[PDB]
C-alpha cells in the first residue's frame, strides 16, 4: 500500500530537512555581460528564483523581410524547436518533456526570440536545446507544409481583433522602410510559402553580430564556458532597411464592423537608445490612460469612447506613441474631437496628482514586467540586442526624477511634429482628411 | 515439382525408395513454406531496395 | 564468425550488384525504377513516406506506373530510343522512407506507437 | 508486412512488448477453458 | 554525433532528485491573532513587487437557497464605495499605489487580493480592510448592478467551459451544497437587497475563517502590526458555527447521472466526464495529481502533439479526436472530482468519449514506470514554476492555510511526490475508477453524444 | 439513375458492374470466377441428384445405377457431377498456385 | 438499500477469470438441486405405479 | 476499368475453354480420373489389394 | 469561447435557457416506473448478485 | 474513388474503325516465342527436376522387385 498520513499531519520521520538553508547574497544582482570569441554578446542575471530562463535574440522580424519572403517571422514562430541535425522533432518533445519544460518562438518588429524555460537543476539541458534547435534547425519540407494551416488560422484569429490591425496599418503609415512592414500579415500572404522561403530568411537574418544569449538565474562564467563551442556561428549580415518616420494618414474598410476605431500617433524621438525620451513617452502612455481597469467590475463611463488603449515602442534610433480609441460609427468626427482635445489638453499641462499618478503607473509596469524570471531574461535580451546594455535601474531613476515642466516640454514637441492618423470600420461617417491633421498646428 | 512429385507419390504402393522420397517432398515442401519464403523474400527486399 | 562475414561482405555485394543489375534491366523494359516497386498499400511506411514528397515527383511517379500498366496490357515494352534513357536506380524515395523507419525504430525503443495507421477503404 | 517483417525492421522492442502482468491476466484464461471442459464433459474423479 | 550539441540531454525518462532546491526557497511565518485571524507572509529576498490579500473559507456552498448568489454579487458591490471612501478617492488612491485591487469567488474559497510594489503595503493594508470592515453596500449600486445580471443572464452570456462544469457539479452532487452554481438562480437576483449582503458578511466573515496571506517583498512583524490595527475588529467564531460543523451538518453526495444541453443550430461539442476523487485532505490527492500529469491537455494550436508523452495526448493529436481537451483534478472539503474535458463536434463526439474512458479504465492494468517519472518530473517542475510568481506563491499561502489547516513545506510535497510508484498508481485508479458510476455533463451539438449505459459499461474490462 | 433509388440494383452495380479492375490482369486471374461456376455448377447437379439417390446401405448402389440406366439425362448429371468435382479441384488448385507465386495474400 | 458487499465484491466479481469457474460451480449445484426436487416430487406423487415399486415388492 | 464490360467476355473465354473441357470429360472419358474398385458394391470383410482416394 | 457564438441560443427567460444559465441540484426525474434511492448512496450494487 | 495526381493526354479510337481478329494471325510466333523466352528457365527447373526424381525413383522401384526376384 501507498503513503496513507492525511496532508493534515505532518509526514513521518521519513521527511527530512537535510539541505541546509543557504545564505543570501549580499546584495542584490547585476547584470554581467560580455563576448563570445565568436562575437555573439552574452548577458545574464543571477536570481535567488528557482527557475532559470535562457532566450536567444536574434535581429529580424517584419524588418528583415523582402516581398519574397513575406511572413516568414510568423512561420518561424510555428516551424521552430523541430527535427535538427543532431535529433528529431520526436527526441526534441520528449527531451523538452522529461524535464517540464516549456519553449517559444516569438517575432517582433526587428526581432525573432527563441527562448526554453527550466528549472534550476536543468540549465544545461535547457541551454543545448536551446543552441541546437536554433543553429542547427534543419526547416525539412513536409513539416513546413503541414505547419502552414495552422500558421494561417493563427493568423486569421489575430486579424480579428481590430486593435491588431488598427497596429498593422499605423506602423505601415507612420514609417518608410524596415518597421513599415507587416508583421500579421493576410493569410493569403503565405499561400505560396515553402521550407526554401524560410530557409532564405534564416540565412539572410542569421549573422554573429547579430545574436545575443540572455539568461535568468545562471552563473556568468559557467554559461561563457559551456556557450563557447554552441555558439560558435558564421554568416554575413543581410543589410537592414533603416526606417525613418515621416507621417501622414490612412483608412481601412472592414464590413461586418460593430464600431468604428480610431488611432492617433507621434514620434518617440530616439528611440529605446535615449532613456529619458522612453521614460516620458511611457509617462505619456500613462497619461493618456483614460479607463484603466484596476477594481473589478467598476463602470467608467466615457460620452463618446467605447475603448482607449494608449501605447509606447520604443524601436532602435525611432519610437511611435500614441492611442487608439474606439467608438460609435456615427460618432466617430466626435471620437477624433475628443482625441484631438485630449492630447491638446495634455499640452496645456499636468497638474500634480496626474504627474505622480502617471508615473507610479509606469514604475509599477516596468517592475512587473521583470518579475517573474522569463519576463527579465526577455528585458536583459530585448534591452541588450537594442543597445548594448541593461539599464532598468536608469529607467526607474529617469521615471522618478521626471518633473511636470518636461512632461509638458516633451508633448509640446509632439505635438508639433506631424502625427500619423488611421481609421477602422465601416466607415460612413469622417471629417475630412485636411482638417484632421490641422488641429495640432 | 515438390507438390506434383507428392501427387504422383501417393497412387503409388510402400516401398523403401518412395518412403525415402516422399520423405525427402514433405521435408522440402515445409523449408520452401517456413524457411524460403521469410528469408529469401527478405534477402531479395535487402537486395532491391537496402 | 565474424571472420567468416567479414569474407562475406564482398560477397554480399557482389550478390547485391548482380541481382540489381538483372533486375533493373528487366525493370527498364517497363520504364519502371526500383522505388516504383513499392506499395502504400502493402506498406504503412512507404504511404507516410509517400506524404512527405513534393508533389511534382509524385505526378512523375503516377505517371510512369500508369505508362507501366499501359505497357503490360499491351504485351509490349518501351522503344529502343525511350529503353536507352531508363535509369531504374535512381532514388526519389530512400532518403525519405529511411528517415521514416529511424524514426519508427526510435519511437519503438521508448514505448510509442507509430503517428501513422493502416490504410484503410471502407 | 505485418508479422516478421515487424521483427526484421526492429520494431519489436523490450517496449513495445506485454508486461508480465498483461501475460499473467491472459495465462489466467487457461484456467477458465479447463474448467468449462470439465464441467462440460464431467469425468468425475477421474485424475488417475 | 555532434560533440557539443549531444551531451547532457537524452529522451529517457529517469527519476530528478529536486533536493538540492530546497536550500534556497523562503520560509512562511504564521502569527495568529486573538481574533483567530492567521497573518502568514513569505519574504523573497530581492522581489520589487507584493500580492497581499484575504483568503476566506466560504463561498456558494455555505448559502442557502433563498440567498443563492450573494457571495457573487458581493464582489459587485464591495468596489462601489465604503463609508470612509466614495468611488473616486478609492480609484484614484488605487491609482496611485499603482496596483490593481482583484476579487475570486469559488464554491468553497473567496479571495480579495492586491498587487502592488513593495512601497504600499501598509496602504494596501488599510484600502483592503476599508472594503472588508466599512463597506456602504448602497441600494441605488444594487439596483445599478441587478439589471446588468439580469440582461447577462437573458443573453445566455457565459463561457462554453463553465456552463458544462456548472452542469457537471449540478448533476454530480444533486441535493448537497455543493451543485449550486456561484452565479445563483435567477430569481435570487430580481430578488436581492441589502439586508441579506450584510447576514451573509456577518455570518460567515468571521476571524477563524479568514487568512491575510502576503508574498514577496514584505515584512512579516510589520504586516503582523497593521493587521492587529486594522483587520483586529473581526468577530471572532462560536464554537458551534464553525466550519466542520457546517461541513457536517450538510454533506456532500455524489450520484452517477447524465446531463446533455442541446442546442439546436450549435457547431462545437463540449463534454467533461468526471469521477468522484478525492478529498483535499485525503492522502490519495497526491497520485491523483500525478495521474492528471499522467493524462495531460493538448489544445490544435500546437504542432508537437504527435510526439507527447501522454498516450490519451497522442491518440487525441494524431486521429484529430478534439479541438483542445484538458484533465482536471478537483478537490473539496469533503470530496472531489477527476476526469477529463474537451471540445470536439458531433462527428468526433463518440469516439473523443471511447478515448477518455479507455484511457481512463487503462491506467488500473498496465502503467509503466516510465510515464510515472516522467509525471512526477513534470509535476514537480509545475510546482517549482508556481514559486516563481509571488501572486501564485500568495495564492498556494491562503488555500494550504485553509484547507490543509497549515503550510505544508516544500521537502515534505517533494518527498510525498517521490513516494508515489506504478503500484500506487494502479491502486489509486482501482479505488476511484474501475467498475464505479461516473457524472456525464455535455453541452451543444449532443445528439451523437452516447447515453449513460455506453458510459457504464466502458468503465470495466469482460476480458481480464 | 435507376440504380440509385433500388438499394438492390445499388449493390449489385457497384460490384458487378463499376467495379475498377487494373487493366493488365492476365488469363491467371480468371481462376476465382471458374471455381465460382464449378461451385454452382456442383450444387446444380447434386440437387438434382439427390432426387434419385437413396441413402441407405443396401439401397444406395441400385439407386446410383437406376439414376444410371433409367432417369433421362441421369447418366449426365452423375458424370458431371462426379468431374465437376475434379475440374473445381483443378481450377482451386490453380487459383492457390497464383497466389502463392504472385504473393496475393500480403498486406492488407 | 440493500447492496452488495466489498469484500465479497473484491474476491468473486472483480475479474471475469475468477466469476466464471464460480458460474460454473453454481450452475451445476442448481441444476442438481432442481433434479433432486422434480424426481422426489415425481416419485412422492407415483408412488406404487413405477416398475421400481413393483420390484422392490417382490423382494 | 469497369469490371461488368471489359472482364466479363473475357471470363466467358476461360469459362468456354473450361466447358470444352469438361464435355469432353464427360462424354469421351467419364471413368478415366475414377478408380475401377468403386464399381464394386462393399464388403467390410474383403479388402482390396490397394486402397487410394481420389488424385 | 463564448456560448453566444458557438451554441448561438435565442434570447428570452425560457425554461431550457434558464437551465443553461444556473442549473439547479434538485433534479426531479420521472418516477412512475421507478423509484430512486437516496441520493449519494454508495457501495458496489446488488444487481450484480441477482 | 481515390484522386490520383497525373499529367497525360489520352487518345482511344472506336472499336468499328479498327480490325478485330487479323494480326493475332501476325504476332502468333512472336507471341510464341516471347512466352517460351519469358518463361523457360522456370519451366525446365520444374520439368527436370519432376521427371528426373520421377525416373530415379521408377528405375530404384525396378531394381528392387528384380531384387527380390527368384
Ligand atoms: C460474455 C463474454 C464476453 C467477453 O468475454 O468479452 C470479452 C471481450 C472484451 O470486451 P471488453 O474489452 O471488456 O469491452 C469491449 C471494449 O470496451 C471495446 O468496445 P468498443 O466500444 O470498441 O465496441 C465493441 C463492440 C462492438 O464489437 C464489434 O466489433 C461487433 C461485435 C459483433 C458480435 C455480435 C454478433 C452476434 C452474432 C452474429 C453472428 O462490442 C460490443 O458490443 C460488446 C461485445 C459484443 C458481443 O468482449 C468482446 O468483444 C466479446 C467478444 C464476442 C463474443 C461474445
Ligand atoms: C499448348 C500449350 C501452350 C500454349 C501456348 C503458349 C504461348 C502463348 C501464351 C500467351 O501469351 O497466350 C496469350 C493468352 C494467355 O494469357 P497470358 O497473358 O499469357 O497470361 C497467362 C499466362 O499463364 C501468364 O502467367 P503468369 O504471367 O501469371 O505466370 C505465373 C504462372 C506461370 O504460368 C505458366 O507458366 C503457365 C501455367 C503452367 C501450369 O504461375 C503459375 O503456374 C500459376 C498458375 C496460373 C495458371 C495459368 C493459366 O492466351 C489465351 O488467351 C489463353 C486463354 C486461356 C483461357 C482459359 C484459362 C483457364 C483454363
Ligand atoms: C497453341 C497456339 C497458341 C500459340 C501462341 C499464339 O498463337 O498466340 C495466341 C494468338 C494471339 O497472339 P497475339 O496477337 O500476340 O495476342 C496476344 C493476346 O494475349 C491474345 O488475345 P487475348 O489473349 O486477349 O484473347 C484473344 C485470343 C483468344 O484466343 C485464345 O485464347 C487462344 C485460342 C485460339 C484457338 C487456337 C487453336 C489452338 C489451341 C486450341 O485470340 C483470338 O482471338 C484468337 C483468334 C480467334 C480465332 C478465329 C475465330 C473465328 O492467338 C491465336 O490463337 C492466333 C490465331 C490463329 C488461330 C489458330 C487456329
Ligand atoms: C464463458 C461464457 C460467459 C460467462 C459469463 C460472463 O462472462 O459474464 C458476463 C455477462 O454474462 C453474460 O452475458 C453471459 C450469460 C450466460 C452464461 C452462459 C455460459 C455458458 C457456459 C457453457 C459451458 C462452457 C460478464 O460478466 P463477468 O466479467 O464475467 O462478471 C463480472 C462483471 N462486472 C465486472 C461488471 C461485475
Ligand atoms: C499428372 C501428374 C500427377 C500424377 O501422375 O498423378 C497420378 C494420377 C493418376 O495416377 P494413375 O491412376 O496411377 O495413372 O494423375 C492424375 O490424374 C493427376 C492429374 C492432376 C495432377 C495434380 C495437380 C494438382 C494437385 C496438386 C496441387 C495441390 C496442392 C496445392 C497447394
Ligand atoms: C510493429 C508491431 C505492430 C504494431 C503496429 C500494428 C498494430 O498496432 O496493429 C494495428 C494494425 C494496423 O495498424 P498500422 O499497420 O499501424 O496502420 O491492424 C492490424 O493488426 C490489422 C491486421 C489485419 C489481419 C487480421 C488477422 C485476423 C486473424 C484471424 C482471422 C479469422 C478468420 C476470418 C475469416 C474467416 C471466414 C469467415
Ligand atoms: C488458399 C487460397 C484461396 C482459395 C482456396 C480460394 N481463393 Fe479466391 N482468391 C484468393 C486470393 C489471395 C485472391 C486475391 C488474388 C489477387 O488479387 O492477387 C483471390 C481472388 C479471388 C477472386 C477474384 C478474381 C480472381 O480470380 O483473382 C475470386 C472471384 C475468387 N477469389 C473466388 C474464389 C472462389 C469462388 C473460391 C473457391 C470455391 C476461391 N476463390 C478459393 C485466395 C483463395
Ligand atoms: C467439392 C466437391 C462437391 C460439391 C460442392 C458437391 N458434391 Fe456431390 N459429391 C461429390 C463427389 C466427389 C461425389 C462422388 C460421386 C461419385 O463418385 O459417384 C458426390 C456424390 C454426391 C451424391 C451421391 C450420388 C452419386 O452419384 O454419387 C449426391 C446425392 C450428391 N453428391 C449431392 C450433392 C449436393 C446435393 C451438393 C450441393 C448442394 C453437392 N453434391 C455438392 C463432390 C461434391
Ligand atoms: C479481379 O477481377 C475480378 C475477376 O476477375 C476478372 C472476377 O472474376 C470476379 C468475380 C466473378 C464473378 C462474381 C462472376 C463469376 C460467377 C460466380 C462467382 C457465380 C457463378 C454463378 C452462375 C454462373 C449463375 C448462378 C445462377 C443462379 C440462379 C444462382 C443464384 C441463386 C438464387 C438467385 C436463388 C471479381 C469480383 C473480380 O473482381
Ligand atoms: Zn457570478
Amino acid at each position: 500500500g501507498g503513503g496513507r498520513v492525511e496532508v493534515p499531519l505532518s509526514e513521518k520521520l521519513p521527511a527530512v530537512t537535510e539541505p541546509p538553508r543557504t545564505s543570501t547574497p549580499a546584495t542584490k544582482p547585476i547584470v554581467q555581460t560580455s563576448s563570445l570569441r565568436s562575437g555573439v554578446k552574452v548577458a545574464s542575471i543571477n536570481t535567488v528564483s528557482p527557475i532559470s530562463s535562457l532566450v536567444l535574440f536574434v535581429e529580424g522580424g517584419a524588418a528583415a523581410e523582402t516581398p519574397a519572403t513575406a511572413g516568414a517571422s510568423k512561420v518561424l514562430e510555428v516551424a521552430a524547436f523541430k527535427a535538427t541535425a543532431n535529433r528529431s522533432t520526436f527526441r526534441l518533445t520528449r527531451e523538452l518533456e522529461k524535464i517540464g519544460a516549456t519553449s517559444f518562438a516569438r517575432a517582433g518588429r526587428d526581432h525573432v526570440a527563441f527562448g526554453v524555460d527550466a528549472t534550476r537543476l536543468n540549465q544545461l539541458e535547457a541551454l543545448e536545446i536551446l543552441a541546437d534547435a536554433v543553429v542547427n534547425a534543419r526547416y525539412t519540407y513536409w513539416e513546413v507544409r503541414d505547419s502552414l494551416d495552422a500558421v494561417k488560422e493563427q493568423l486569421a484569429a489575430q486579424l480579428r481583433n481590430p486593435l491588431t490591425a488598427v497596429n498593422e496599418v499605423l506602423h505601415r503609415t507612420a514609417f518608410e522602410g524596415g518597421l513599415g512592414h507587416s508583421l500579421v500579415v493576410d493569410p493569403s500572404v503565405v499561400d505560396g510559402f515553402t521550407n526554401e522561403t524560410l530557409k532564405e530568411y534564416v540565412h539572410s537574418i542569421m549573422a554573429p553580430s547579430r545574436v545575443v544569449l540572455a539568461a535568468s538565474g545562471v552563473d556568468h562564467a559557467e554559461l561563457t564556458a559551456l556557450a563557447t563551442p554552441l555558439l560558435n556561428l558564421h554568416g554575413n549580415a543581410h543589410p537592414a532597411p533603416q526606417s525613418r518616420y515621416v507621417g501622414g494618414a490612412m483608412n481601412i474598410i472592414a464590413p461586418t464592423s460593430s464600431l468604428t476605431y480610431v488611432g492617433l500617433a507621434f514620434e518617440a524621438k530616439g528611440g529605446a537608445g535615449d532613456i529619458k525620451s522612453s521614460a516620458a513617452a511611457s509617462v505619456v502612455k500613462a497619461l493618456l490612460d483614460e479607463a484603466r481597469p484596476t477594481m473589478p467590475y467598476q463602470r467608467k463611463e466615457h460620452e463618446v469612447f467605447t475603448s482607449v488603449n494608449p501605447f509606447a515602442f520604443a524601436y532602435k534610433g525611432t519610437g511611435l506613441v500614441g492611442v487608439v480609441a474606439s467608438g460609435a460609427p456615427g460618432k466617430a468626427g466626435k471620437v477624433v474631437d475628443a482625441l484631438t482635445a485630449k492630447v491638446q489638453s495634455l499640452a496645456k499641462g499636468v497638474t500634480d496628482v496626474q504627474l505622480a499618478t502617471a508615473k507610479n503607473m509606469a514604475l509599477g509596469e516596468l517592475r512587473a514586467s521583470v518579475a517573474t524570471a522569463p519576463g527579465l531574461a526577455a528585458a536583459v535580451g530585448s534591452s541588450v540586442l537594442a543597445t548594448g546594455k541593461f539599464s532598468a535601474n536608469e529607467v526607474a531613476a529617469a521615471l522618478s526624477g521626471l518633473t511636470a515642466a518636461d512632461v509638458t516640454s516633451y508633448v509640446n514637441a509632439m505635438i508639433k511634429t506631424a502625427p500619423t492618423f488611421v481609421t477602422y470600420g465601416n466607415l460612413s461617417s469622417l471629417p475630412r482628411v485636411d482638417s484632421i491633421a490641422k488641429r495640432f498646428a | 515439382a515438390d507438390v506434383l512429385l507428392l501427387t504422383w507419390l501417393g497412387g503409388n504402393e510402400i516401398t523403401p525408395i518412395t518412403s525415402f522420397v516422399g520423405q525427402c517432398c514433405t521435408a522440402y515442401l515445409f523449408f520452401y513454406l517456413l524457411v524460403c519464403q521469410p528469408l529469401v523474400g527478405y534477402l531479395e527486399t535487402q537486395f532491391a531496395h537496402g | 564468425t565474424s571472420l567468416l562475414k567479414q569474407v562475406a561482405l564482398p560477397v554480399f555485394n557482389s550478390l547485391a550488384t548482380t541481382y540489381r543489375s538483372v533486375v533493373g534491366a528487366k525493370l527498364a523494359k517497363y520504364g519502371l525504377r526500383f522505388d516504383d516497386l513499392q506499395d502504400p498499400l502493402k506498406d504503412e511506411d512507404v504511404a507516410e513516406a509517400l506524404r512527405r514528397l513534393p508533389p511534382d515527383v509524385v505526378v512523375a511517379r503516377n505517371c510512369r506506373l500508369r505508362r507501366a500498366l499501359d505497357l503490360s496490357c499491351k504485351h509490349e515494352a518501351l522503344p529502343k530510343d525511350l529503353l536507352e534513357k531508363q535509369t531504374p536506380e535512381l532514388s526519389y524515395l530512400q532518403d525519405v522512407l529511411n528517415e521514416v523507419r529511424a524514426e519508427r525504430r526510435e519511437r519503438a525503443q521508448l514505448g510509442a506507437p507509430a503517428p501513422y495507421t493502416r490504410i484503410y477503404y471502407d | 508486412p505485418i508479422g516478421v517483417w515487424s521483427v526484421f525492421q526492429g520494431y519489436v522492442t523490450p517496449a513495445r512488448l506485454p508486461s508480465i502482468q498483461t501475460l499473467t491476466r491472459v495465462g489466467a484464461w487457461g484456467g477458465v477453458v479447463v474448467v468449462g471442459g470439465l464441467y462440460m464433459v464431467q469425468p468425475w474423479d477421474w485424475l488417475a | 554525433d555532434a560533440n557539443p550539441f549531444l551531451r547532457f540531454s537524452n529522451p529517457r525518462p529517469s527519476p530528478i532528485d529536486h533536493t538540492p532546491l530546497l536550500s534556497t526557497l523562503p520560509e512562511t511565518r504564521i502569527t495568529t491573532l486573538p481574533n483567530g485571524l492567521r497573518v502568514a507572509t513569505e519574504a523573497i529576498p530581492f522581489a520589487e513587487t507584493t500580492t497581499l490579500g484575504i483568503w476566506i473559507n466560504s463561498g456558494s456552498r455555505f448559502e442557502t437557497d433563498a440567498n443563492n448568489g450573494v457571495a457573487h454579487f458581493l464582489e459587485h458591490i464591495l468596489f462601489k464605495g465604503t463609508k470612509n471612501r466614495s468611488v473616486k478617492e478609492l480609484e484614484v488612491e488605487v491609482e496611485n499605489m499603482g496596483g490593481q485591487l482583484n476579487a475570486y469567488t469559488g464554491r468553497e474559497q473567496t479571495c480579495y487580493y492586491a498587487k502592488v510594489m513593495g512601497k504600499d503595503v501598509g496602504k494596501a493594508v488599510n484600502i483592503l480592510s476599508d472594503i472588508l470592515l466599512n463597506s456602504n453596500l448602497d441600494a441605488r449600486a444594487i439596483d445599478k448592478e441587478r439589471d446588468v445580471i439580469l440582461r447577462e443572464m437573458e443573453e445566455v452570456n457565459k463561457q462554453t467551459s463553465e456552463l458544462v462544469f456548472d452542469h457537471l457539479h449540478a448533476t454530480a452532487f444533486q441535493y448537497s451544497p455543493l451543485g449550486r452554481t456561484i452565479l445563483g438562480p435567477v430569481e435570487n437576483i430580481k430578488s436581492i437587497n441589502r439586508d441579506q449582503l450584510v447576514e451573509y458578511m456577518k455570518t460567515h466573515y468571521r476571524g477563524p475563517r479568514m487568512v491575510l496571506a502576503a508574498a514577496g517583498a514584505v515584512n512579516h512583524d510589520e504586516l503582523v502590526k497593521l493587521a492587529s490595527d486594522a483587520f483586529g475588529s473581526v468577530p471572532d467564531e462560536d464554537a458551534a458555527t464553525s466550519v466542520r460543523s457546517l461541513l457536517v451538518k450538510e454533506p456532500s453526495r455524489f450520484t452517477g447521472s447524465y446531463v446533455h444541453d442541446r442546442f439546436p443550430d450549435a457547431s462545437e461539442c463540449c463534454m467533461a466526464v468526471a469521477f468522484k476523487g478525492a478529498s483535499w485532505t485525503d492522502p490519495d490527492s497526491i497520485p491523483l495529481m500525478v495521474m492528471q500529469t499522467m493524462l495531460g491537455g493538448w489544445d490544435k494550436n500546437s504542432t508537437v502533439g504527435k510526439h507527447s508523452s501522454s498516450a490519451l495526448v497522442q491518440t487525441v493529436a494524431t486521429e484529430g479526436l478534439a479541438d483542445a481537451f484538458m484533465a482536471f483534478n478537483t478537490n473539496y472539503h469533503d470530496t472531489g472530482l477527476f476526469g477529463v474535458y474537451g471540445v470536439t463536434d458531433r462527428d468526433r463526439s463518440e469516439d473523443f468519449a471511447y478515448a477518455i474512458m479507455s484511457n481512463l479504465t487503462r491506467m488500473c492494468f498496465e502503467v509503466r514506470d516510465a510515464d510515472v517519472a516522467r509525471a512526477k518530473n513534470q509535476l514537480k517542475a509545475s510546482l517549482m514554476f508556481f514559486q516563481d510568481s509571488t501572486h501564485h506563491v500568495a495564492e498556494s499561502i491562503g488555500r494550504e492555510l485553509l484547507v490543509y489547516g497549515r503550510r505544508i513545506p516544500k521537502a515534505e510535497m517533494f518527498a510525498r511526490i517521490d513516494a508515489v510508484d506504478a503500484n500506487a498508481i494502479r491502486a489509486v485508479a482501482d479505488r476511484f475508477i474501475y467498475d464505479q458510476d461516473m457524472a456525464v455533463a455535455s453541452a451543444g451539438d449532443v445528439q451523437f453524444v452516447p447515453d449513460y449505459n455506453w458510459f457504464r459499461r466502458r468503465s470495466y474490462w469482460l476480458r481480464y | 439513375r435507376m440504380h440509385n433509388k433500388i438499394q438492390l440494383l445499388s449493390v449489385l452495380n457497384t460490384h458487378l458492374v463499376a467495379y475498377p479492375t487494373p487493366m493488365n490482369l492476365n488469363y491467371s486471374w480468371n481462376g476465382g470466377s471458374l471455381a465460382g461456376m464449378m461451385l454452382a455448377s456442383q450444387m446444380l447437379t447434386g440437387i438434382l441428384l439427390a432426387m434419385h439417390y437413396v441413402g441407405h446401405v443396401d439401397y444406395a448402389f441400385a439407386s446410383v445405377q437406376h439414376l444410371m440406366t433409367d432417369v433421362p439425362s441421369g447418366m449426365i448429371l452423375r458424370y458431371a457431377h462426379a468431374n465437376g468435382a475434379s475440374l473445381f479441384f483443378i481450377v482451386v488448385y490453380l487459383h492457390v498456385l497464383r497466389g502463392m507465386y504472385y504473393g496475393s495474400g500480403a498486406q492488407p | 438499500v440493500m447492496r452488495l458487499s466489498e469484500a465479497l465484491y473484491q474476491t468473486f466479481f472483480k475479474r471475469s477469470t475468477v466469476y466464471i469457474p464460480m458460474l460454473l460451480v453454481g450452475a451445476y449445484f442448481s441444476n442438481e438441486a432442481i433434479d433432486y426436487a422434480v424426481d422426489k416430487m415425481w416419485t412422492t406423487r407415483n408412488k406404487g405405479k413405477l416398475f421400481s415399486d413393483i420390484i422392490a415388492e417382490r423382494t | 476499368i469497369s469490371f461488368g464490360s471489359y472482364f466479363g467476355a473475357k471470363d466467358l473465354v476461360g469459362a468456354l475453354f473450361l466447358a470444352l473441357v469438361f464435355s469432353i470429360l464427360v462424354f469421351f472419358y467419364p471413368d478415366l480420373l475414377g478408380h475401377p474398385d468403386n464399381l464394386i458394391p462393399a464388403n467390410p470383410y474383403s479388402t482390396p489389394q490397394h486402397i487410394v482416394p481420389e488424385w | 469561447s463564448d456560448a453566444v457564438e458557438v451554441f448561438k441560443p435565442e434570447t428570452g427567460l425560457t425554461p431550457t435557457n434558464r437551465l443553461s444559465m444556473a442549473p439547479t441540484p434538485y433534479i426531479k426525474y420521472d418516477e412512475h416506473n421507478h423509484k430512486r434511492f437516496p441520493p449519494g448512496t454508495e457501495g458496489r450494487p446488488f444487481a450484480y448478485f441477482v | 474513388r481515390q484522386n490520383i495526381p497525373l499529367r497525360e493526354i489520352l487518345y482511344q479510337l472506336s472499336p468499328y474503325q479498327q480490325d478485330v481478329i487479323r494480326q493475332t494471325f501476325t504476332n502468333a510466333p512472336k507471341t510464341f516465342l516471347r512466352f517460351f523466352k519469358e518463361k523457360g528457365v522456370g519451366l525446365a527447373t520444374f520439368g527436370v527436376l519432376f521427371f528426373g526424381i520421377k525416373g530415379y525413383t521408377e528405375h530404384e522401384m525396378h531394381q528392387e522387385r528384380l531384387a527380390e526376384r527368384y
